[PDB]
């Protein structure tokens, strides 16, 4: 019976291939963000109301910053 | 040997901190989801207004402050009787007054990024009712046609001021005694001159801080107008993904790209970053021979006069 | 600004 | 010997693929929310709507657009025969068939009537759609469009009270004289209205002239500071307007716009009546609410058809 | 209006 160290090496490889997908992920949604508030800034002249809401980038760049430690597992 | 430890330890750090933001983030997926119909919704019903067209009319601006016109307001200057009249927003205090606004930034309202037609027509809101008076005495970010531009830069020799201030309060401007945009025939050809002025030359001089082939590339002046269906961009990519228009959002004089963008998205605080842009390139309302291509500030308008 |  | 119980402890295995699960979703839903706004901004692609607008025919005077087709008391572009720029108007068309034009309104106390002389003659203010907003089409423009190739037309004084009962008072000819002579008034004669004449003076005790003094026919257009009355100064900035005045007035319109009317010798800056006064239908201390003038051709006064 |  073989100590397969196979289903590791490759069961931890693919951390690395979702952890480089979603940096995507956290960099989509930090830019949908940005684009749909500008966009949406875009109607206080072609709409009636609008809402006054945030974003913050000090949170959204915020997940990043831990997201960019979990680096480094072989 | 050892590594088998990763189970239970190295990986015990990432599961837990990924599914973790992948929901974090989630929970903005979802913001950003709604949001996006608690404002299309509140959008189902247009916004109106009610400019009374005040007495005082003239040939543009110019003659009106001359007509005993004095307070800045929304206005109907004719130029050459040749054209259907139209509305208007004067200065009437800010330097001799009777400034024809051309383009106005304050806020999001219009975005900018249009194609041929709006920007050649004109889209925006050319202010909006004061509140009390009767009528449009505040300016709206709009821009006012480019024929109509194009036209009004014909009466001879016209001068140009574009003025601006950032969010911390400070403000400067760069004014153009040169300034005329052809006709729609010249892709609305952009040449200026007489440029004096604090905001820094960033239309004739070409972008500051950089360097020749990599400044001049930033030269406005001899620049076409560009949209993201009107290419005219001093950028010349056989490539049409790639465009100083699609790209740094909005219509504007491109010479592969920019040194000035007005007309561009509007970002809130000045400072932004390409982890941010539609497609991280500097597209915003900036000036980079002054604030830098980082830091889109608050107000940009461009308002002429003749002589 | 400019391109590459 | 126990811990090949790894394939134990190897939970991961799926611990993960719920996420390469839940994540292959928001993108995939981004597909959808890239159409969610792709369609919001084509939404937000038009202006605030405005009340507000010119019409499309134009001719001679609002009488003559008001019988080109029209029917609508509004704004449009008129440029007289004998005349330039096409101006803006504020119309006002009735069933029958005739349109008038005003050329001075008052309503509220919204356009501080005291402009200096060129102001009075580009006029100052401003027009509107419908109608309530004080404005003074000036005095230039009240000429070209009161001698085009010169046919008879009228003003006819419309009023009211701070109380409902409202007057009017026509004239002749109407006609207001080019800057040259200046804005000197010139109407033939008064024709009805219980609003009472006084362009033609009016008695105030004072002294028998008090009537020839303050009577306005053919009186040139004073301003606070160009004033070709008959004083010894300008009763203009005296009371501070811009009327047509004499030695002074007596039907004061482009005067002191009063919040209720009856004012005192106390109001008064330099102590005189500078009010909205008309002495043959009130006093010189009260001053009316509403307060418009407007021409119209004569020839239609009395029209039947 | 009236003035001496
Ligand atoms: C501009 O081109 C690139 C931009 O990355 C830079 O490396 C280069 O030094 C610059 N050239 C000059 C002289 O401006
Ligand atoms: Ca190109
Ligand atoms: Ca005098």
């Amino acid at each position: 019976i073989e100590v397969l160290k196979r289903k590791v090496i490759e069961k931890v490889q693919h951390i690395q291939l979702l952890q480089k997908n979603v940096r995507a992920q956290l960099v989509d949604m930090k830019r949908l963000e940005v684009d749909i508030d500008i966009k949406i800034r875009s109607c206080r002249g072609s709409c009636s109301r609008a809402l006054a809401r945030e974003v913050d980038l000090k949170d959204y760049e915020d997940q990043q910053k831990q997201l960019e430690q979990v680096i480094a597992k072989d | 040997l050892y590594i088998d430890e990763t189970v239970n330890s190295n990986i015990p750090t990432n599961l837990r901190v990924l599914r973790s933001i992948l929901e974090n983030l989630r929970s903005k997926i979802q913001k950003l989801e709604s949001d996006v119909s608690a404002q299309m919704e509140y959008c189902r019903t247009p916004c109106t207004v009610s400019c009374n067209i005040p007495v005082v009319s003239g040939k543009e601006c110019e003659e009106i402050i001359r007509k005993g016109g004095e307070t800045s307001e929304m206005y109907l200057i004719q130029p050459d009787s040749s054209v259907k009249p139209y509305r208007v927003y004067c200065d009437m205090n800010t330097e001799n007054g009777g400034w024809t606004v051309i383009q106005n930034r304050q806020d999001g309202s219009v975005d900018f990024g249009r194609k041929w037609d709006p920007y050649k027509q004109g889209f925006g809101n050319v202010a909006t009712n004061t509140d009390g008076k009767n009528y449009c005495g505040l300016p709206g970010e709009y821009w006012l046609g480019n024929d109509k531009i194009s036209q009004l830069t014909r009466m001879g020799p016209t001068e140009l001021l574009i003025e601006m201030e950032d969010w911390k309060g400070d403000k400067v401007k760069a004014h153009y005694g040169g300034f005329t945009v052809q006709n729609e025939a010249n892709k609305y050809q952009i040449s200026v001159n007489k440029y004096r002025g604090t905001a820094g030359n960033a239309l004739m001089d070409g972008a500051s801080q950089l360097m020749g082939e990599n400044r001049t590339m930033t030269i406005h002046n001899g620049m076409f107008f560009s949209t993201y269906d009107r290419d005219n961009d001093g950028w010349l990519t056989s490539d049409p993904r790639k465009q100083c228009s699609k790209e740094d959002g909005g219509g504007w004089w491109y010479n592969r790209c920019h040194a000035a963008n007005p007309n561009g998205r509007y970002y809130w605080g000045g400072q932004y970053t390409w982890d941010m842009a539609k497609h991280g390139t500097d597209d915003g309302v900036v000036w980079m021979n002054w604030k830098g291509s980082w830091y889109s500030m608050r107000k940009m308008s461009m308002k002429i006069r003749p002589f | 600004g400019p391109r590459p | 010997e126990i811990m090949k119980y790894e394939a134990s402890i190897l939970t991961h295995d799926s611990s993960i693929r719920y996420l390469q699960e839940i994540y292959n979703s928001n993108n995939q839903k981004i597909v959808n929310l890239k159409e969610k706004v792709a369609q919001l901004e084509a939404q937000c692609q038009e202006p605030c709507k405005d009340t507000v607008q010119i019409h499309d025919i134009t001719g001679k005077d609002c009488q003559d657009i008001a019988n080109k087709g029209a029917k609508q008391s509004g704004l449009y572009f008129i440029k007289p025969l004998k005349a330039n720029q096409q101006f803006l108007v504020y119309c006002e068309i009735d069933g029958s068939g005739n349109g008038w034009t005003v050329f001075q309104k008052r309503l509220d106390g919204s356009v501080d009537f005291k402009k200096n002389w060129i102001q009075y003659k580009e006029g100052f203010g401003h027009l509107s759609p419908t109608g309530t907003t004080e404005f003074w089409l000036g005095n230039e423009k009240i000429h070209l469009i009161s001698t085009q190739s010169a046919i008879p037309y009228a003003l006819r004084v419309e009023l009211e009270d701070w109380n409902g009962r409202t007057s009017t008072a026509d004239y002749a000819m109407f006609k207001v004289g080019p800057e040259a002579d200046k804005y000197r008034l010139t109407y033939a004669y008064f024709a009805g209205g219980d609003a009472g004449d006084a362009f033609d003076g009016f008695d105030f005790g004072d002294d028998p002239s008090d009537k020839f003094f303050t009577s306005h026919n053919g009186m040139q257009f004073s301003t606070w500071d160009n004033d070709n009355d008959k004083f010894e100064g300008n009763c203009a900035e005296q009371d501070g307007s811009g009327w047509w005045m004499n030695k002074c007035h007596a039907g004061h319109l482009n005067g002191v716009y009063y919040q209720g009317g009856t004012y005192s010798k106390a109001s008064t800056p330099n102590g005189y009546d500078n009010g909205i006064i008309w002495a043959t239908w009130k006093t010189r201390w009260y001053s009316m609410k509403k307060t418009t003038m407007k021409i119209i051709p004569f020839n239609r006064l009395t029209i039947g058809e």
